[PDB]
């Protein structure tokens, strides 16, 4: 078993930035995608970013378009996404997924199969 | 769950399944998905499908395996044949269209677009334009009207343009071509007229590194210039494009990365599959949220047609290369394709997702089973089977949805029984096994999970009550209806059941009652001259019997007991109580050691 | 499981009390119970009997002296006391009919946490 620990939430004020970050725990990521996700009452999941697997470009969700910001490290075997301009809603357990499927970049939730536990994070306006 | 038109591909794909379970002759899937862009609005989607049609109407296969088909010659000839005829048709649309005959509409389009040039014009347009555009719809008859009229400026380009409408491989001479490229980069690469350089290119094959963007601006206009272009012969290796050179680079510059990326997936789609490659372009298509189903029914489509080179092995991708092919394309792992689409409604509407689940049928599986069997005997399972799933029984088999496309059920049902079994789900399995008409496996499967507690006490919140209902009314269905099982399992459930009565009235106070009962089984000793045979009774009694002799034999002796302490009578109960030691003397089956203690212990008591 | 059986107390020549068990760990509509005794100074003697439905039982002494009554509806039952006489002094037990075998002659020992019956 190859986990995850999705980590770097917290709860922090309206517009500040947020720096979320997940470390891979027992494997090389440089054939798999990253992707992050959220977790609210809202849904039962949703779609934020999803990064390939050259750490060149990646796709954002169906809202947050121009406002955050994802990477990978090989190097550091990382996944970052840090955040900008935050939104009450956004409290939420955003999770760090794994992508195996070699093609594109899935921003449904089933497409990945390994995940961490979550990090929890709280925007107080 | 589901979406409206998620549900509408899925009551189709229901009316394809009644259609190939019927033995019908019907319209493959590819017809009934077109017409399926009209049924509901839409505009692209009818695109789409009209390409995905016009590309499958080929040869199939004339070969023995798909492989052969895929990588031979004039298989790859007839795909680009008929994507060369749909982008010039589509274009032709386009423009018919937007423009609001051909030889005039061409012109009034000329027209409006662009109002040195060589070879002048004709009837005040110019000649090289003219040719290309017209050359453009795939309307030669045009072009031959123009060429017929323009014809004083040109002679070479007469019988090039001649012997262009004479192979239907629109292959030249070989010399031809040659001399064709000899006075393109002598006297018309070095030109200001672009439009006839273009035309030159197509027309001989030249310069295989021009891409032409400002006459062919378009992605679909360069995915015309270069197919237009292509070749298979072999004439000189410097201006020899190959196909799977440009697949290569297409897949290059298009999609891997770039397709989601892009925000215009119909069009990447297009053009990934006009050029003779089809899973590498479902397989991002299926990605994107907003185009899932489209692209999961492209390729249930394809694979109907057999137009598809699925992944051998097990694997944990979607789309997969195995690095033996001579080029092939990316291989497609089917079988994971429908399981990730499927599992989105799997476990909240399975109804429809049991159809979809029907295509992997003749698809194998590292066990060597079907998949469809170790797919159904999860969904079923985990979602709580229904009748609606298989049935309910009484003595007679209600109709569920797997009856609806599959004859003989019983296999099916015999199967997620044994499934859901190695599960440790036993109950469930004992029901399913029962909705099965199988009697030996109903009852051997009951016998384990009721074994400990037929001496277990009444308990509130137990299971005793619940085994006990249930082993009743299999009792009923089977001795009602006649229905006879194999005789030493048979023996041993109603043994057992028997025994569930005897205990039951034992734990109540009966005393006499049970006695008579424990009497009737020939279990234990009642005579001191018949526990020679009773020792010889077993041997034959399964694990059960032993799981529970013990207190068999403790409530026995507290029957007796209670009866000699609470009584001349008691030299004939305390004779069989000797007895009972005798045989508890010489058990092999299980015991314990405070078994025999009380044993022996109320036996020298009660003397 | 647990059988709590109280009531008792010092009861005066020919008093009467009725001595209450709880039943409590097993279904108790489909297990008949018993009541015994064990005195300080003498040993364990049966008293009284009753099964799930069917009848009753007591020894000969105690006939006409006790009463069964088991209140099914509320798992509890009860023996009801009367009229004493001085050698029912001991210490009761509302325990299993079936177990009061083993318990009897100083087989196994009784799992009621016992009442004092005490009587002049």
């Amino acid at each position: 078993q190859v986990q995850l620990v999705e980590s770097g939430g917290g709860v922090v004020q309206t517009g500040d930035s947020l720096m979320l970050s997940c470390t891979v725990s027992g494997h090389t990521i440089d054939n798999w995608a990253m992707g992050w996700f959220r977790q609210t009452p809202r849904k039962q999941r949703e779609f934020v970013a999803a990064i390939d697997k050259r750490g060149t470009g990646a796709i954002y969700g169906n809202s947050v378009k121009g406002r955050f910001t994802v990477s990978r490290d090989n190097a550091k075997n990382m996944v970052y996404l840090r955040m900008n301009s935050l939104k009450p809603e956004d409290t939420a357990v955003y999770f760090c997924a794994v992508d195996q499927l070699n093609a594109g970049l899935g921003d449904v939730s089933y497409d990945y199969d390994y995940w961490g536990q979550g990090t929890q994070v709280t925007v107080s306006s | 769950s589901l979406d409206n038109v998620e549900m509408a591909y899925a009551r189709q794909m229901y009316m394809y399944n009644e259609k190939v379970v019927s033995g019908h002759l019907q319209p493959s899937l590819v017809d009934l998905c077109t017409e399926a862009a009209e049924r509901l609005d839409d505009k692209n989607v009818s695109d789409l499908w009209v390409m995905v049609k016009q590309m499958t109407d080929v040869p199939l296969i004339p070969a023995s395996d798909t492989l052969k088909s895929r990588c031979s010659g004039q298989m790859q000839m007839a795909f680009v044949r008929q994507a060369l005829n749909y982008l010039e048709q589509s274009y032709k649309n386009y423009t018919l269209i937007s423009v609001f005959g051909t030889y005039n509409l061409v012109r009034s389009f000329l027209n409006i677009r662009l109002p040195g040039l060589q070879d002048g014009e004709i009837e005040g347009y110019p000649v090289w334009a003219l040719i290309y555009y017209c050359m453009r719809c795939g309307d030669l008859m045009a072009a031959q009207q123009v060429v017929n009229r323009a014809q004083h400026q040109l002679g070479d380009f007469k019988n090039c343009f001649q012997e262009y409408i004479h192979n239907k491989d629109r292959r030249l001479s070989p010399t031809t071509e040659n001399k064709l490229r000899l006075h393109y980069r002598r006297a018309v690469r070095a030109s200001t007229d672009p439009y006839k350089r273009a035309v030159y290119c197509i027309i001989g094959r030249c310069d295989v590194s021009d891409n032409h963007s400002e006459v062919a601006d378009k992605t679909e206009d360069y995915l015309w210039l270069k197919l237009s272009q292509v070749c298979f012969e072999d004439s000189s290796p410097q201006d020899r494009l190959t196909l799977p050179q440009f697949q290569k680079q297409l897949f290059e510059d298009y999609g891997e990365s770039h397709f989601a990326v892009n925000q215009q997936p119909y069009l990447y789609f297009q053009v990934l599959f006009l050029t003779a490659q089809f899973e590498a372009a479902i397989a991002f298509l299926f990605r994107l949220e907003r185009t899932r189903c489209h692209a999961v029914h492209v390729a249930l489509a394809l694979f109907e047609l057999k137009l598809l080179l699925k992944s051998t092995g097990q694997s944990a991708q979607l789309l997969s290369q195995e690095p033996g092919e001579p080029q092939g394309v990316r291989r497609l792992n089917f079988i994971r394709l429908l399981m990730l689409y499927t599992r989105k409604f799997e476990p909240t509407d399975p109804r429809e997702a049991l159809q979809y689940f029907y295509f992997l049928r003749n698809e194998k599986d590292n066990q060597g089973e079907s998949m469809f069997l170790r797919c159904v005997s999860e969904l079923v399972i985990e979602s709580r089977e229904f009748d609606m799933l298989l049935g309910k029984l009484d003595g007679s088999r209600k109709p569920g949805a797997i009856d609806k496309f599959t004859r003989d059920t019983k296999t099916i049902i015999n199967k997620v029984a044994s499934v859901a079994e190695n599960k440790g789900l036993f109950e469930e399995a004992a029901k399913l096994y029962d909705l099965a008409k199988n009697p030996d496996k109903v009852l051997e499967l009951t016998n384990k999970l009721l074994s400990p507690v037929v001496s277990q006490i009444s308990a509130p919140q137990s299971n005793r009550e619940r085994l006990k209902n249930m082993a009743l009314a299999i009792a009923e269905r089977y001795k009602s209806q006649g229905v006879s099982a194999e005789k030493s399992i048979n023996s041993t459930f109603y043994l057992l059941l028997d025994l569930i009565t005897f205990f039951d009235e034992y734990h109540a106070g009966h005393i006499d009652l049970s006695f008579d009962v424990i009497e009737r089984l020939k279990l234990v000793p009642l005579s001191q001259d018949s526990v020679e045979e009773r020792v010889a009774a077993f041997r034959n009694f399964s694990d059960e019997i032993r799981h529970n002799l013990s207190e068999i034999l403790l409530a026995t002796m507290n029957i007796l007991f209670t009866q000699y302490k609470r009584l001349d009578k008691d030299s004939v109960l305390r004779s069989q109580a000797r007895a009972l030691i005798t045989f508890a003397g010489m058990i092999p089956y299980r015991m314990s050691g405070d078994t025999n203690a009380r044993l022996v212990q109320m036996e020298v008591l009660m003397n | 499981v647990q059988l709590v059986e109280s009531g008792g107390g010092l009861v005066q020549p020919g008093g009467s009390l009725r001595l209450s068990c709880v039943a409590s760990g097993f279904t108790f509509s489909r297990v008949g119970m018993g009541w015994v005794r064990q005195a300080p100074g003498k040993g364990l003697e049966w008293v009284s009997d009753i099964n799930a439905s069917g009848g009753t039982g007591y020894a000969d002494s105690v006939k006409g002296r006790f009463a069964i009554s088991r209140d099914n509806a509320k798992n509890t039952l009860y023996l009801q006391m009367n009229r004493l006489k001085p050698e029912d002094t001991a210490v009761y037990y509302c325990a299993k009919m079936m177990d009061t075998a083993m318990i009897e002659a100083g087989i196994i020992k009784p799992a009621g946490q016992g009442t004092q019956v005490t009587v002049s």
